[PDB]
């Protein structure tokens, strides 16, 4: 635990999350919620 | 807003192909574009047709008329 630092942390989220396909699954009143498209385009900051 | 109850499964756009689907079932695509519309293009390109020629037949007739 102690050897997870902050640039272990950007390289573990780089690996895991940047750019990443995910799965969704909701249920109930869900018509607000965004589409597959939306939360796979803030999987990475165009920004930088 | 209208009350709905469904359920709904969707793929990610990178997991399946993007451009074969152009050119499946081409036959079914063809045979359903002609046989939906056949009336329709008919109802179009007659009359347009149709009136040309028959313009066409007019001036030949008369340019032929008045010759000597």
């Amino acid at each position: 635990i102690d050897a997870v630092d902050a640039s272990t942390v950007k390289r573990v989220a780089n690996k895991y999350i940047y750019d990443k396909d995910i799965a969704i699954s909701a249920i109930g009143p869900i018509q607000d919620l965004p589409d597959y498209n939306k939360f796979r385009r803030r999987t990475y900051w165009n920004r930088y | 807003p209208v009350k709905l109850k469904a359920v709904v499964y969707a793929l990610s756009p990178f997991q399946q192909k993007i451009m074969t689907g152009l050119w499946k079932d081409l036959p079914e695509k063809i045979h359903h574009k002609v046989s939906e519309n056949w009336i329709s293009a008919t109802l179009l390109v007659t009359p347009v047709v149709g009136t040309y020629w028959y313009a066409q037949y007019f001036k030949e007739q008369e340019k032929l008329e008045h010759r000597f």
